[PDB]
């Protein structure tokens, strides 16, 4: 629940420009996007895992959206029509937009990317591996073990055990 | 002792000498029970009472061994029980405090006369 | 949780049947309650873990949250029946579907 | 939160009337409905909608007569003399026995039941003035013998715990 | 003796038993091949996992070629 | 058990299911253990050459399946409201769990299936029904701290199991009504001390396990079969019939000891009225025990003439007379025991 | 109210199934069908409990297995009635 | 208009205890759509069940 | 709206099931009951697996029960009653009217669907029945599965023992 004591970011902070591209336009050029935004995505997702609070990593989300917007401006300035043809092929070629259905326009788009920015396409499993980075922010401390100074105590094994006085003391037995 | 300390009440000082039957009563009673059980078996099968003495000797040995083993287990059980009681008294000294001993010269009970 | 009476090796399979530790949002709270249920015991844990029991209870049972939601929904319909809330402005602005 | 949610000893005896009537008739209702629920299905089945309610009334209403007569007799005997005692409960038990005799058309049942309920009344009055309870909450509740921590026989290994007894 | 009777009267049971024994041998070979290398640490991981450099899971990350 | 190794398999799965039930730290594991125990105990108690054993198996099946479904229902409700395995404060769903457990155990007023089904059984399956099948519901009652419902069950069980056993002259239904009366002493000990309940259950199962062997060997399914039972010495029948005075709680026999430890633990825990109500109950149980004891205490009987030799098993009658000695002279082992400290 | 708006319904349907199980019917197989209905409503209530929790719905097949073995036990008891009687009338069985 | 109501608490009783004072727990799906019609709830929740 | 309709249909079929003497009326009523219960159970889980499993279970069970209908109580009279039809029709139209005039946000189930789970849940993006059915074959509870295999084998041994095949076929007045 959200109460008055919990702080929230204001409406002026969350009113920035967001990526409004469709799914086929995001899937086209998706492999070239992460080679340019590897640092922002990994930092944002690492601090989103451990911090687990949407108020934290807001500036990391701003950096992720700014990197994606800068990459899409760089795609838009040079050979926008090849990206349009690749996104149209990926939209219209299959239900699930698989890259294996049409690869000729993918080759033309990768040729234009290599001719313009000298960027190569990564392999098919570059982003699905475990990614290790060095983070600028410090790691959050591991929780200390809970302390219980008044626990339920038992008889310790080093306690002395003399024989019982008067035996069982229960109905004449000793 | 002018006070009744529970620590002094529970600590075995060693002035209680055990009886003559104290280490030996359980094995001889269990051996008598085993011999009587074998006698009762021989009586119900219409044998002579002292016919099969192999059963008598085996039942007596089983009884003496079980009596000695469970008497030892009883002794460590009672030792651990008094250790638990002593440790619980030292763990909470406020609920079991030292009480001053109060003689009959400071007590006015109500005597009950017949007439 | 309950206790095993006359516990044997046969309770080792049974003990991990239903618990909140497998990828649940509540289980850490449950783990904390189990911590004092290992420390204080099952009987002292009913009295000395009243804060940790209730957090897990309204975390997985969602009792207080759903009573809050049904008080928020009933007050709006009560204002509509009493005439304070107009029928055109009866519902507020909807959230985005990409939210939550 | 009503007059039905009242007890017999919420007030001193003789001070209140209607709460005592409602409470003692509530135990009479519970006993009569329970006995008639284990009666009309099990032995002497009425096989009708109306004789089932007739057997319900037959097993319920005389218990209301018992409860009302005992409570009114105890109230009259408490309001008559200044002191409260046991023989008020004894004569209330005799009044309930007379109600039993009016039920069963047998004077001998009425007396014997009057003596038994008078003995029950004087024992209950001894309970309420001496302070002891018939069914108390149990002070000593053994959940096991000695070494209940020490007889954990499990084959799986314990992972290290997240709690310590050490102060920070 | 009993193999000829089973191979004469119920030959599909004998062929299925041969197929099941081959499957048990291939399951043993597959488990031994999976646990001979670091099979628990798979090359491609489900979800988006990020490890810090001081994490003990960081140096276990493979660097193979696709 | 008898005549098949698959019955030994059914006993093995019976022990496995009951020990799965009582060791469960959740109600669902206890429920599935009760399912395993029910699965194990349907085929024993079924015999196609007996017309009434199948009806007894059907009565047991319907009673246990109704009681197991109510038990799972209220368990699911307890998990729905108070999300842990137990309940912090007692409520009505704990009473539904306790009532569904009391239908399994056979206590009053849910007792009615128990002696009506025991007429259809043999003696060994009767002994498995009223000793081992009362392990799993009675040990699950211990997790519930309810006093009024348990007290009503105790009072009703000791009243009915004493009164109800007077009418039947058949030994199986009489011993079933005796097991109902001894169930009330177990449930009265269940809310003061679990160890004292275990001791009363062990000695009650010991006395049941020695009284079954006298009836299983010689096939004594009726009261007058005891009067016609041939022994080669009347002093032997006089000694063999002392186990009913043991089960009646008469000192100095062995069965005075578990009743006595229940009475001692009840008076230490400040219960006196229901203890007095259980004093008047066990006199009636001793009264219908004495109608069996008419068959050996008068020392001479007008007996049937044609039978001349009595026959018994070797190992069964050998194991019977070990425990008959300990059911009479068992109070000499009062110094050996160390549970009660 | 919260117990009334959510999961109060299968308690009522389980009570109706219990009343169908114990009603005076001529045949045992109607009681077996009422057992199948109370298996269905216990499945509903157990499924509500196992779906408040995220990934603990694997238990919902075990209850199905123990319930099917209950139904198989009832069906084999219905076979064993024919080994002794000629019928499945509940009036035809021994009341004592 | 409700006198006993406080924002974010059930009549003054806090929903979550043993937590830091500035933490944020994720609210339930019903409180997120507590100010909306059934069309938004069926728009979000009934995605898989319709197609 | 569909959930409240399934509520009304389950209530009406439960009223019908409590009132039917004939075993085939109970069989058809529990057919439509298990259809409606299978759809309702599906609404609560992210995936639709256990509804399918429960439908295979409750169609494998009553397939046998019809053979026992035709072998025992094959000849029994159906009795249609106008009171039950009028009661079921009036209660059904009343609950459809009451469900139409009800707010469906308050009457909806609080159990989380596959789309009611938030976007940040990375466990929701996997295959839909993987993590739900995982613990059947994982290390802490494989032994319960072992116990279920042995329990089903013991069940089959019990069925073979108490249904003696060599005593002959079963019918009325055998
Ligand atoms: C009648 C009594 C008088 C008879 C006349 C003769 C005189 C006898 C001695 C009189 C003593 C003083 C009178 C008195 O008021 O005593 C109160 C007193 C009760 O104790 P208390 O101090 O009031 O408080 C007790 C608890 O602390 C607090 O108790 P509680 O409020 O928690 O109890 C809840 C109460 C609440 O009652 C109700 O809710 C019932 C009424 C509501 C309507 C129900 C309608 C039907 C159900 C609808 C459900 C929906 O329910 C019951 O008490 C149920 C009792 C059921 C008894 C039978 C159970 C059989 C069960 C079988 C199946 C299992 O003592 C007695 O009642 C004992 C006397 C009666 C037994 C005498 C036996 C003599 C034998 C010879
Ligand atoms: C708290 C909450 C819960 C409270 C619950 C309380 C209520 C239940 C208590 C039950 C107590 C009890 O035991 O009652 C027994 C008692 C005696 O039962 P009975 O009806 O005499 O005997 C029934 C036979 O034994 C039956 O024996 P049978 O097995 O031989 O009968 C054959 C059976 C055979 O039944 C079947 O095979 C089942 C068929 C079901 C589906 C039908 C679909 C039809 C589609 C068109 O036929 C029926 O049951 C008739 C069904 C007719 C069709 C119903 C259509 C509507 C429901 C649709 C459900 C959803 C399915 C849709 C389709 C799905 C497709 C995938 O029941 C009643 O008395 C019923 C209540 C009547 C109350 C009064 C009704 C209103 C007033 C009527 C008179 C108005 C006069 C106006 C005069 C105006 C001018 C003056
Ligand atoms: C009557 C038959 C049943 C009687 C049971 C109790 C008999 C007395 C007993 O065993 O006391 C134990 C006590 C044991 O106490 P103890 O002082 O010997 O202490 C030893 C106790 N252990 C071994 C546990 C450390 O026996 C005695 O005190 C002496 C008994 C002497 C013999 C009595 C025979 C009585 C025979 C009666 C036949 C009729
Ligand atoms: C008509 C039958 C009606 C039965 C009603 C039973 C009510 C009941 O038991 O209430 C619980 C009560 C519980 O009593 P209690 O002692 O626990 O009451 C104390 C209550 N507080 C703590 C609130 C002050 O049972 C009794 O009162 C039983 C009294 C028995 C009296 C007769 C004994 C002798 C019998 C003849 C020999
Ligand atoms: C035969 C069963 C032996 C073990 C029974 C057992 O542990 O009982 C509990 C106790 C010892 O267990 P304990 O020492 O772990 O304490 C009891 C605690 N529970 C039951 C929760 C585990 O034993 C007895 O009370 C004795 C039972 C046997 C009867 C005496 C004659 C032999
Ligand atoms: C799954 C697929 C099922 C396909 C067949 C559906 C049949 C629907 C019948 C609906 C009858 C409704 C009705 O009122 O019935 C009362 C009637 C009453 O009979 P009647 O003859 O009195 O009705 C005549 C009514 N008038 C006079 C108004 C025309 O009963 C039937 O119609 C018989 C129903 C038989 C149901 C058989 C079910 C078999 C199930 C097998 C599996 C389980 C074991
Ligand atoms: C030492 C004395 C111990 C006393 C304690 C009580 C003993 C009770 C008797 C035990 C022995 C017994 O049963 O003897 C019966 C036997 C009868 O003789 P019988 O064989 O019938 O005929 C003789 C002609 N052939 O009698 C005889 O043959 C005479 C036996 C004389 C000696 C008796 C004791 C010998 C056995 C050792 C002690 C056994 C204690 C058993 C206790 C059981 C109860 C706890
Ligand atoms: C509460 C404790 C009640 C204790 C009552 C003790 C006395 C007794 O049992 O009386 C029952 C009474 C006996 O009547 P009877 O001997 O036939 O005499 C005929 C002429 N008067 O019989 C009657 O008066 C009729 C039957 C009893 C009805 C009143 C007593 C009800 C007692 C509570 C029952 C609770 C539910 C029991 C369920 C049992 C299920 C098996
Ligand atoms: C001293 C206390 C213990 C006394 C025990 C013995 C006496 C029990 C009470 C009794 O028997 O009272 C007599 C009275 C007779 O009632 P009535 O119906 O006339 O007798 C029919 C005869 N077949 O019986 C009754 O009125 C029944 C009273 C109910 C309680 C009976 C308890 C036994
Ligand atoms: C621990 C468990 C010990 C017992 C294990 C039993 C496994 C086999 C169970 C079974 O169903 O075996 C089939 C049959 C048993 O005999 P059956 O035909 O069921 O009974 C006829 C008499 N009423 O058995 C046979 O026909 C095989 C011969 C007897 C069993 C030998 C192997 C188990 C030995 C133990
Ligand atoms: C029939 C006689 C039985 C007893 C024989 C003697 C046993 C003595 C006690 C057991 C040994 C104790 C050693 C400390």
């Amino acid at each position: 629940v959200i109460t008055n004591n919990t702080t929230l970011p204001e409406e002026s902070e969350l009113n920035v420009q967001e990526l409004n591209l469709s799914s086929a336009a995001l899937r086209a050029g998706a492999f070239h996007l992460g080679k340019q935004c590897e640092q922002a995505n990994n930092e944002f997702m690492l601090c989103r895992q451990e911090l687990d609070d949407p108020r934290a990593c807001l500036a990391e989300g701003k950096a992720v959206t700014s990197c994606a917007l800068d990459f899409f401006r760089k795609v838009k300035k040079t050979c926008h029509e090849e990206f349009t043809q690749y996104a149209t092929c990926l939209d219209k070629s299959s239900g699930t937009m698989a890259f294996s259905h049409c690869r000729k326009t993918q080759g033309v788009f990768d040729k234009c990317i290599k001719d313009n920015f000298d960027w190569d396409r990564p392999s098919y499993g570059y982003f699905s591996r475990a990614k290790v980075i060095q983070s600028a922010r410090e790691a959050p401390k591991k929780e200390e073990k809970v302390s219980y100074p008044d626990a339920t105590p038992g008889l310790p094994e080093d306690y002395p055990k003399p024989p019982a006085k008067y035996g069982s003391r229960f109905h004449w037995l000793e | 002792s002018a006070v009744n300390d529970p620590l002094e009440l529970l600590t075995n000082k060693g002035t209680h000498e055990p009886s003559f039957l104290s280490p030996i009563w359980n094995p001889i009673a269990c051996g008598v029970a085993g011999v009587g059980a074998a006698i009762f078996i021989n009586w119900g099968f219409r044998k002579p009472v002292f016919s099969g003495i192999q059963k008598h000797i085996a039942f007596g040995a089983i009884g003496v061994g079980a009596g000695a083993y469970f008497d030892q287990k009883r002794n460590e059980y009672l030792a651990k029980r008094d250790a638990v009681l002593r440790h619980y008294i030292e763990l909470h000294p406020d609920d079991f405090p030292v009480k001053e001993r109060k003689t009959y010269g400071q007590v006015l009970e109500s005597w009950v006369p017949v007439r | 949780s309950l206790t095993p009476f006359l516990r044997l090796p046969l309770t080792d399979l049974t003990g991990c049947l239903i618990n909140h530790q497998t990828y649940d949002k509540c289980g850490k709270f449950e783990m904390k309650m189990m911590e004092c249920f290992e420390a204080y015991g099952l009987e002292r844990g009913k009295r000395e873990c009243a804060d940790l029991i209730s957090d897990f209870q309204e975390c997985v049972g969602m009792q207080k949250q759903l009573m809050r939601f049904h008080a928020m929904r009933n007050e709006r319909y009560k204002q509509w029946l009493k005439g304070e809330r107009k029928g055109q402005e009866f519902f507020a602005d909807p959230p985005r579907v990409d939210a939550y | 939160m009503s007059l039905l949610r009242s007890k017999y000893y919420d007030h001193p005896d003789g001070e209140d009337a209607f709460g005592k009537i409602v409470a003692t008739n509530k135990y009479a209702v519970s006993a009569g409905v329970a006995w008639s629920m284990f009666d009309v299905l099990t032995l002497s089945k009425p096989q009708g909608y109306l004789p089932t309610l007739g057997r319900f009334a037959y097993n319920t209403g005389p218990l209301m007569g018992m409860a009302t007569a005992f409570t009114l007799t105890t109230l009259v005997a408490t309001n008559a003399r200044g002191k409260d005692d046991k023989i008020n409960y004894l004569i209330g038990g005799f009044a309930a026995g007379g109600v039993f005799g009016a039920w069963k058309h047998n004077h001998v049942a009425g007396l014997c039941a009057g003596l038994f309920l008078g003995i029950a009344g004087v024992i209950k009055k001894m309970s309420i003035e001496q302070g002891w309870e018939f069914f108390p909450n149990t002070p000593i509740k053994q959940y096991g013998g000695l070494n209940i921590a020490g007889n954990d026989w499990t084959i799986m290994a314990d992972p290290p715990k997240n709690w310590t007894t050490e102060k920070p | 003796s009993l193999l000829k009777r089973a191979w004469n009267e119920i030959p599909d049971i004998v062929g299925g038993s041969a197929l099941a024994l081959a499957g048990i041998v291939m399951a043993t070979i597959g488990v031994a091949n999976y646990y001979a290398k670091d099979g628990d640490n798979r090359r491609y991981k489900l979800g988006y996992v990020v490890y810090r450099h001081d994490d003990p899971r960081a140096l276990k990350v493979r660097n193979d070629e696709d | 058990m008898f005549n098949n190794s698959s019955k030994i398999l059914f006993i093995t799965i019976m022990i496995i299911g009951t020990l799965i039930t009582v060791t469960s730290n959740s109600w669902l594991g206890a429920w599935m253990g009760l399912e395993i125990n029910l699965l194990s105990f349907i085929p024993l108690l079924s015999d196609n050459n007996n017309l009434m054993s199948t009806e007894a198996s059907l009565k047991y099946f319907l009673t246990q399946v109704l009681a197991s479904t109510v038990l799972l229902f209220s368990s699911i409700l307890l998990m729905l409201k108070n999300n842990m395995n137990n309940e912090i404060n007692e409520s009505f769903t704990s009473m539904i769990i306790m009532s569904a457990l009391l239908l399994k155990s056979g206590a009053a007023p849910f007792h009615f299936w128990f002696p009506n089904m025991m007429e259809g059984l043999t003696w060994m399956n009767a002994l498995m029904l009223m000793t081992w099948q009362k392990i799993a519901p009675l040990m699950l009652i211990s997790y519930l701290n309810i006093k009024y419902l348990l007290l009503i069950s105790v009072i009703l069980s000791v009243i009915i199991g004493a009164i109800g056993g007077l009418n039947q002259t058949s030994l199986r239904k009489l011993m079933a009504f005796s097991s109902i009366n001894h169930l009330g002493w177990m449930l009265s000990s269940l809310m003061i001390s679990e160890s004292i309940w275990l001791i009363y259950f062990f000695f009650y199962s010991f006395l049941s396990f020695v009284l079954t062997f006298m009836f299983n060997i010689f096939k004594l399914f009726h009261l007058n079969q005891l009067f016609s039972w041939f022994v080669n010495s009347k002093i032997l029948k006089f000694t063999l019939f002392m186990n009913f005075l043991s089960l009646g709680g008469l000192p100095p026999f062995l069965g005075f000891l578990p009743k006595w430890l229940v009475i001692q633990q009840l008076t230490l825990c400040n219960q006196y009225f229901m203890l007095t109500l259980m004093m008047m109950s066990t006199l009636i149980t001793l009264f219908f025990y004495l109608r069996i004891c008419y068959s050996a205490f008068m020392m001479n009987y007008f007996e049937n003439n044609w039978i001349m030799k009595m026959n018994m098993n070797s190992i069964n009658y050998n194991m019977y007379m070990i425990m008959t000695f300990f059911s009479i002279f068992g109070l000499f082992l009062i110094s050996l025991f160390y549970f009660m400290f | 109210m919260i117990m009334i708006l959510y999961w109060s319904l299968p308690m009522i349907l389980f009570i109706l199934g219990l009343f169908c199980f114990v009603s005076n019917r001529k045949h045992l197989l109607s009681m077996l069908l009422s057992l199948e209905f109370i298996v269905l409503m216990l499945f509903f209530m157990l499924f509500i409990y196992l779906n408040m929790l995220n990934y603990e719905s694997y238990f919902s097949m075990m209850f199905l297995t123990f319930s099917v073995c209950e139904g198989a036990l009832g069906l084999s008891i219905l076979v064993s009635m024919i080994r002794t009687h000629g019928n499945d009338y509940f009036q035809s069985f021994s009341i004592m | 208009n409700v006198p006993g109501w406080e924002v974010g608490t059930w009549y003054g009783e806090p929903v979550f205890k043993t937590l830091p004072e500035d933490t944020l727990v994720t609210p339930i799906f019903k409180e997120f759509y507590a100010h909306s019609d059934w069309k938004s709830y069926a728009k979000r929740a009934h995605l898989k069940l319709w197609s | 709206m569909i959930q409240l309709m399934l509520y009304s249909l389950i209530i009406t079929t439960s009223i019908i099931f409590l009132n039917m003497i004939h075993p085939l009326a109970l069989g058809l009523t529990l057919l439509i009951q298990t259809i409606f219960v299978c759809l309702l159970t599906g609404l609560m889980t992210k995936s639709f697996w256990y509804s399918y499993i429960l439908f295979l279970i409750f169609l494998g069970g009553m397939l046998v029960l019809f053979i026992y209908v035709t072998s025992l109580a094959s000849n029994e009279m159906f009795n249609l009653s106008m009171k039950l039809t009028l009661f079921s029709s009036l209660i059904l139209i009343f609950m459809l009217i009451l469900s139409f005039i009800m707010d469906k946000t308050s009457s909806s189930l609080f159990l989380m669907n596959n789309d009611m789970q938030s976007i940040i849940n990375m466990n929701s993006y996997f295959m839909e029945n993987s993590l739900s059915l995982n613990k059947l074959y994982n290390f802490p509870t494989n032994f319960i599965t072992i116990l279920l295999m042995n329990y089903l084998l013991i069940t089959l041994i019990v069925i073979v023992k108490i249904t003696k095949l060599f005593k002959g076929p079963i019918r009325m007045m055998s």
